[PDB]
C-alpha cells in the first residue's frame, strides 16, 4: 500500500523563510495526484489553506504559497508569526476514492517566549482512601511545544499500566498544557514509601515526589 | 426543437477554425436536418491540427478519434488570457499509455493506473505500472506552441426524418394593392393582396 | 449560512449499531459530494467514507467494508451514516466534509473537502450507564504554603462520558481548568477539575465541585475545601 512521508516537527525563528515537503516514497508525485496543504489545531477543527498546488483557499493571506518541488509536494512560509504554529497535513489524491494523508508535521515557531513545565502532584485525599479507589493527578502546565515524555515511578521501579497521559491543550498565553493519572489500588499507595512523576520535555527534565506518609 | 441561427453563433470570434466538410460553412440555415449533438474540451496550441478525421496522433487515439465519413465540423479560438495563471493552473489533463486505439465516438472514463502487463503489478505504481495523464501546466506567458486553445466539436446526424432544429429566417415586408408573389407560409401564388 | 450539524455521537458497547446523523443548513446536499473523515487523539486524521453529489457510486476504506453503510436524504437535507460491529479503534472524532460540486465541472476522481462541520466524538468502550465516583482533592497546609493554593476533585470510573464538572455551579472562572479523561485498564475513565485560587479567599469562600452525568442522570455537589487535620 502506498504511504505519504512527512518531517515530524520543525522549529524556526519568527519572520524567517520555512519549506514544508509531502512525498511518495513508492514513487514520484505529480500534479495529478493534487497536492493539498491543511493545517490543524488540536481541540479543534482543520482550516482549508492550499489547493491547487498554487491557489489560495478564500481568505487565506498571500503570504502562504505552494508549488511542487521535483516529487515533493512543497509549501512555502515566510515570515513566521505566532500563530502560524500548528500541525499540518498534506493530501493526495488516488484514482476513484484513494485518498491517503501524511504523517502530519507540527510547525512551531522555534522559541516563543519559552516557559519551563509547572508540575503539580497530589497524592490521593483520605476521602478517596475511605471510598476504597486511589488516584494521583500531576499536572503539567506552561511547556512548549508538546513533545513531553510523562513517566511514573512507585518507589524505585517505574509504573507503565494503568497510567496514561493527555495530550497537551492550547491556554490562552500561547503554551501547552496537559495532565497525568495514576489510577491505583489504595493498598499499593499505602504499601510504598513515595511516588514520583517525571516529565521530559526538550531536554529538560522535571522530578516531583509525593509521600503517602505525609498525608496521614 | 428550436432553430440554431449561426449568423451570430460563428460571432466575433478572433480566429474561427471552421473547416468543414460535407458541406459548404454558409448554407445551412435553409438546410432542416435532424438532430445536432454538442461537446467541447481543451487542447493544446500546437496540436489543433492532430485532430482530424481519421489520421494519427496520440491524442487521436487515445483520447478523442473521429470518423473519416464525418458531416460536421470544429471551432477553435484562443483562451490564454482567461485560463492560464501566473503560477500556472494544472487542471488540464489527457490520457497518456492507452493499450488500445478507440473508436471515434465512444465514451471511455477510468482512473486505474495503468499496467503494461506481463507481471502483475497489482495497483502498487513500481516498475512498468505507471500512473497516466500527465496534466500540463499553462504557463502565464508562453509562445503559440503550447498556448491554451479553446476548441468545441459539432457533429449533426442525417436522414432527415426527424427533423430537429431547420431554420425559417428571412422575414421580408409587406405590399398591399399591387401584383405580387406571396410565399406566406410555403403556398406559392400569384395575385393582388387587399382586405377581408 | 453553510453550516454542518453532526449529531448521535456518544460511547457504545462493542457490537452493537449506531446511525450517525449530519444536517447541513445553507445549501443542498443533493448538490455536492459528502465526506466522513475521523480523527483519534495521538493520531492522524484518517479517511472513512464519502458519498458523491448524484449517489451513483459509493467508496469506503479496506477498513470498514462489509460493516458501515453511508446514505442520505435530499428531502429534509439530512446525512446518516450507519454503523454496525464496532470495535474499540473506533473510538475517535468524526467530520462531515463537504467535497466540490457538479456547478463546477472537474475530472474526475474527484477532488474533496473544503469547508466542514465541527464534528462530533465516538468511543466504543465495554460498560454500561455507572454512577459517577467524584473525590475531592484537599491539599495540605504545605502545599498552602504560597501566594496560590491549588484544590480539585478526582472523578472516576464514570460512564459513559463525557462527564459536565464545574464549580460554584460556573460562578467560578478563573483559575479553574480541568483536565482530558485517560484509558483505564477496565476501560473507564478519571477526569479531575484542579482550580487554583489565591490563598486569602479560603475560609470566607467555598468551592463546591458540582458533576453532572446526564445519561445517568445524578447530580453530586462535593464541597472541596482544605482539610481541617488539626494533628
Amino acid at each position: 500500500q502506498t504511504v505519504v512521508t512527512q518531517e515530524p516537527s520543525f522549529s524556526v525563528s519568527p519572520g524567517g523563510t520555512v519549506t514544508l515537503t509531502c512525498g511518495l516514497s513508492s514513487g514520484s508525485v505529480s500534479t495529478a495526484y493534487f497536492p493539498s496543504w491543511y493545517q490543524q489545531t488540536p481541540g479543534q477543527a482543520p482550516r482549508t489553506l492550499i489547493y491547487g498546488t498554487n491557489t489560495r483557499s478564500s481568505g487565506v493571506p498571500d503570504r502562504f504559497s505552494g508549488s511542487i518541488l521535483g516529487n515533493k509536494a512543497a509549501l512555502t512560509i515566510t515570515g513566521a508569526q505566532a500563530d502560524d504554529e500548528s500541525d499540518y497535513y498534506c493530501v493526495l489524491y488516488m484514482g476513484r476514492g484513494i485518498v491517503v494523508f501524511g504523517g502530519g508535521t507540527k510547525l512551531t515557531v522555534l522559541g516563543q517566549p519559552k516557559a519551563a513545565p509547572s508540575v503539580t502532584l497530589f497524592p490521593p485525599s483520605s476521602e478517596e482512601l475511605q471510598a476504597n479507589k486511589a488516584t494521583l493527578v500531576c499536572l503539567i502546565s506552561d511547556f512548549y511545544p508538546g513533545a513531553v515524555t510523562v513517566a511514573w515511578k512507585a518507589d524505585s521501579s517505574p509504573v507503565k499500566a494503568g497510567v496514561e497521559t493527555t495530550t497537551p491543550s492550547k491556554q490562552s498565553n500561547n503554551k501547552y498544557a496537559a495532565s497525568s493519572y495514576l489510577s491505583l489500588t489504595p493498598e499499593q499507595w499505602k504499601s510504598h514509601r513515595s511516588y514520583s512523576c517525571q516529565v521530559t520535555h526538550e531536554g529538560s527534565t522535571v522530578e516531583k515526589t509525593v509521600a503517602p506518609t505525609e498525608c496521614s | 426543437n428550436c432553430v440554431a441561427d449561426y449568423s451570430v453563433l460563428y460571432n466575433l470570434a478572433p480566429f474561427f477554425t471552421f473547416k468543414c466538410y460535407g458541406v459548404s460553412p454558409t448554407k445551412l440555415n435553409d438546410l432542416c436536418f435532424t438532430n445536432v449533438y454538442a461537446d467541447s474540451f481543451v487542447i493544446r496550441g500546437d496540436e489543433v491540427r492532430q485532430i482530424a478525421p481519421g489520421q494519427t496522433g496520440n491524442i487521436a487515439d487515445y483520447n478523442y478519434k473521429l470518423p473519416d465519413d464525418f458531416t460536421g465540423c470544429v471551432i477553435a479560438w484562443n483562451s490564454n488570457k482567461l485560463d492560464s495563471k501566473v503560477s500556472g493552473n494544472y487542471n488540464y489533463l489527457y490520457r497518456l499509455f492507452r493499450k488500445s486505439n478507440l473508436k471515434p465516438f465512444e465514451r471511455d472514463i477510468s482512473t486505474e493506473i495503468y499496467q503494461a502487463g506481463n507481471k502483475p503489478c497489482n495497483g502498487v505504481a513500481g516498475f512498468n505500472c505507471y500512473f497516466p495523464l500527465r496534466s500540463y501546466s499553462f504557463r502565464p506567458t508562453y509562445g503559440v506552441g503550447h498556448q491554451p486553445y479553446r476548441v468545441v466539436v459539432l457533429s449533426f446526424e442525417l436522414l432527415h426524418a426527424p427533423a430537429t432544429v431547420c431554420g425559417p429566417k428571412k422575414s421580408t415586408n409587406l405590399v398591399k394593392n399591387k401584383c405580387v408573389n406571396f410565399n406566406f407560409n410555403g403556398l406559392k401564388g400569384t395575385g393582388v393582396l387587399t382586405e377581408s | 449560512q453553510v453550516q454542518l450539524v453532526e449529531s448521535g455521537g456518544g460511547v457504545v458497547q462493542p457490537g452493537r449499531s449506531l446511525r450517525l446523523s449530519c444536517a447541513a443548513s445553507g445549501f443542498t446536499l443533493s448538490s455536492y459530494g459528502m465526506h466522513w473523515v475521523r480523527q483519534a487523539p495521538g493520531k492522524g486524521l484518517e479517511w472513512v467514507a464519502v458519498i458523491s453529489y448524484d449517489g451513483s457510486n459509493k467508496y469506503y476504506v479496506d477498513s470498514v467494508k462489509g460493516r458501515f453503510t453511508i446514505s442520505r436524504d435530499n428531502s429534509k437535507n439530512t446525512l446518516y451514516l450507519q454503523m454496525n460491529s464496532l470495535r474499540a479503534e473506533d473510538t475517535a472524532v468524526y467530520y462531515c466534509a463537504r467535497g466540490w460540486a457538479y456547478w463546477e465541472l472537474l475530472p474526475d476522481y474527484y477532488y474533496g473537502m473544503d469547508v466542514w462541520g465541527q464534528g462530533t466524538t465516538v468511543t466504543v468502550s465495554s460498560a454500561s450507564t455507572k454512577g459517577p465516583s467524584v473525590f475531592p482533592l484537599a491539599p495540605s497546609s504545605k502545599s498552602t504554603s504560597g501566594g496560590t493554593a491549588a484544590l480539585g476533585c478526582l472523578v472516576k470510573d464514570y460512564f459513559p462520558e463525557p462527564v459536565t464538572v464545574s464549580w460554584n455551579s460556573g460562578a467560578l472562572t478563573s483559575g479553574v481548568h480541568t483536565f482530558p479523561a485517560v484509558l483505564q485498564s477496565s476501560g473507564l475513565y478519571s477526569l479531575s477539575s484542579v482550580v487554583t485560587v489565591p490563598s486569602s479567599s479560603l475560609g470566607t469562600q467555598t468551592y463546591i465541585c458540582n458533576v453532572n452525568h446526564k445519561p445517568s442522570n445524578t447530580k453530586v455537589d462535593k464541597k472541596v475545601e482544605p482539610k481541617s487535620c488539626d494533628k
